[PDB]
């Protein structure tokens, strides 16, 4: 079910895709990734009906 | 008085000690004239605003 | 006992000059041994790394801390930290303290700032003493 | 640019389940699948989740529970980490209500309705 959710999320992510990265690496990139909450709204707004 | 924990993570396999009632007193301490009695639920008392 | 004042990437060498103080009284004060380890603006993983490493460096039986950041998460991180070794922590200069409602069962942590009830109380006092 | 995701269980064959997942996904660029472990004394659990997933470009994480009946705060030590930078994650097993608040955790997204809501069935 969950991977179906993330599937439905991915091909909708192309509609905006202005994230440009989720910041990886440990040190240095101490800044809230400026699309975390928005992508979270997207993911929690995933509508499917078959799991 | 207790002792520093041997490890932040490895001491867990040997973290066998008493139950600390610190807050039962640590909440209640005040000196240097200015009183700093704390709250149980986790914040100050008489806060300066 | 081991006490430190960790500094997360600021222009606050004022701290480097701060701890020169004097309140020696006839209390226990068995081993007051302060410590001043600054760091760059770093990540929570390295934050905790240094936290419990320096805790394990020489001695630690009580911790204080401050930083300069927005109100996001560092307090919550420290809050969990407080649990795993039964130790008090007192965040200060509350860019590192925008207080959190709930607390774990047996975490000896505390922080400054007002409880939201107290904010209500003070705003009511203001509303009061001007008669509207 | 292929999305990467890591979970936590002993049915590591769920990785192949994630391959079938990307199959049904592109059917409905690509999506990859990664996996991590579990350890007691969750201090290092944060260390591990950092070292193993923040190394790559995560987008969402998965963690069920240990069937060990402790189950009080076993999901937390990761709800905080990726909560920093606010990387969304997904919840599987535990059902306590603490993990629901929008002010203490910005990370949980719950698949199993927590014990709280079951009140209404009595109503
Ligand atoms: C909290 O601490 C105070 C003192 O800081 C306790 O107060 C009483 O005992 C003190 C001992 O010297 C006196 O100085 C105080 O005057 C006395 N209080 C009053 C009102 O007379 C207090 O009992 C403590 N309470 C708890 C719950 O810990």
């Amino acid at each position: 079910d969950a991977v179906g959710v993330v599937a439905q999320a991915v091909h909708e992510l192309l509609e905006k895709e202005n994230i440009t990265d989720p910041p990886r690496g440990c040190v240095g990139n101490t800044n809230i990734w400026k699309t975390g909450p928005l992508f979270k709204r997207v993911l929690m707004s995933s509508k499917y009906a078959d799991g | 008085i207790p002792e520093p924990k041997s490890s932040c993570y490895n001491t867990h396999e040997k973290r066998i000690y008493q139950s600390n009632m610190l807050n039962r007193y640590l909440i209640n301490v005040t000196f240097e004239g200015r009183d700093l009695s704390f709250s149980e639920d986790g914040y100050q008392m008489h806060p300066k605003l | 006992i081991g006490i430190a004042v960790i500094l997360v990437g600021t222009s606050d060498e004022v701290a480097i000059k701060d701890a020169h103080e004097k309140d020696d009284f006839h209390h226990l004060s068995v081993v007051p041994r302060v410590e001043l380890v600054a760091m760059n603006e770093t990540d929570p993983k390295s934050i905790i790394t240094r936290i419990c490493d320096l805790m394990s460096d020489r001695k630690i039986q009580g911790v204080v801390f401050a930083d300069d950041t927005d109100q996001e998460a560092i307090a919550q991180i420290l809050d969990f930290i407080s649990a795993q070794t039964l130790t008090p922590i007192l965040g200060i200069h509350g860019g590192s303290s925008m207080i959190m409602a709930d607390k774990d069962e047996s975490s000896m942590f505390f922080q400054f700032g007002p409880s939201i009830e107290q904010q209500a109380s003070v705003m009511l006092n203001i509303m009061e003493e001007y008669d509207w | 640019k292929i999305v990467n995701i890591g979970a936590v269980l002993s049915t590591r064959k769920h990785e192949q389940m994630f391959r079938e997942a990307v199959n049904q996904a592109n059917k409905r660029i690509q999506l990859q699948a990664t996996s991590v472990t579990h350890k007691p004394n969750a201090i290092q659990m944060a260390l591990s989740v950092c070292e193993d997933l923040i190394s790559s470009q995560v987008y969402a994480i998965l963690v069920s529970h240990p069937p060990t009946p402790n189950d009080h705060f076993t999901p937390t030590p990761v709800s905080y980490t990726a909560g920093f930078y606010r990387i969304p994650v997904l919840g599987l097993t535990t059902r306590m209500s603490i993990y629901s608040d929008k002010s203490i955790h910005l990370s949980f997204l719950r698949t199993v309705p927590p014990y709280s809501h079951q009140s209404s069935v009595w109503f």
